[PDB]
């Protein structure tokens, strides 16, 4: 949902208060990506054990 | 070169070690990307 | 563009292409001229 995926692009374009809006969207999604990866590994970790 | 530095090329900001690359980009191509879509290599606009 | 005497009409407007040059936008920001100045896409300080 952010304007661009690169962080340097947001920092080099939007104002400091405006960049926070776009950076939060990237952090929120990337946070879910790690939760999905970890959750998938713990499940497979129960299969291997 | 051969050192980690903060580079700005044609408005492209980033931090990385700058080294000479053997990859040959076509005259029109500018910035390459790797499997992860992150910049693989750049081109110095002044001295090509 | 900015200091031109007579702009075209808003019905049919003149689009000036600016390419291959040095654009200094700090002179416009330092010296107060524009009454309404807003940048939606980028920051006014990051234009340069």
């Amino acid at each position: 949902g952010a304007i661009s995926s690169v962080l340097n692009d947001i920092l080099s374009r939007l104002d400091p208060p405006e960049a926070e809006v776009q950076i939060d969207r990237l952090i929120t999604g990337r946070l879910q990506s790690l939760q999905t990866y970890v959750t998938q590994q713990l499940i497979r970790a129960a299969e291997i054990r | 070169k051969n050192k980690c530095v903060n580079f700005n090329f044609n408005g492209l900001t980033g931090t990385g070690v700058l080294t000479e690359s053997n990859k040959k980009f076509l005259p029109f191509q500018q910035f390459g990307r790797d499997i992860a879509d992150t910049t693989d290599a750049v081109r110095d606009p002044q001295t090509l | 563009v900015f200091n031109a005497t007579r702009f075209a009409s808003v019905y049919a407007w003149n689009r000036k292409r600016i390419s291959n040059c040095v654009a200094d936008y700090s002179v416009l920001y330092n010296s107060a001229s524009f009454s309404t100045f807003k940048c939606y896409g980028v920051s006014p300080t990051k234009l340069n």
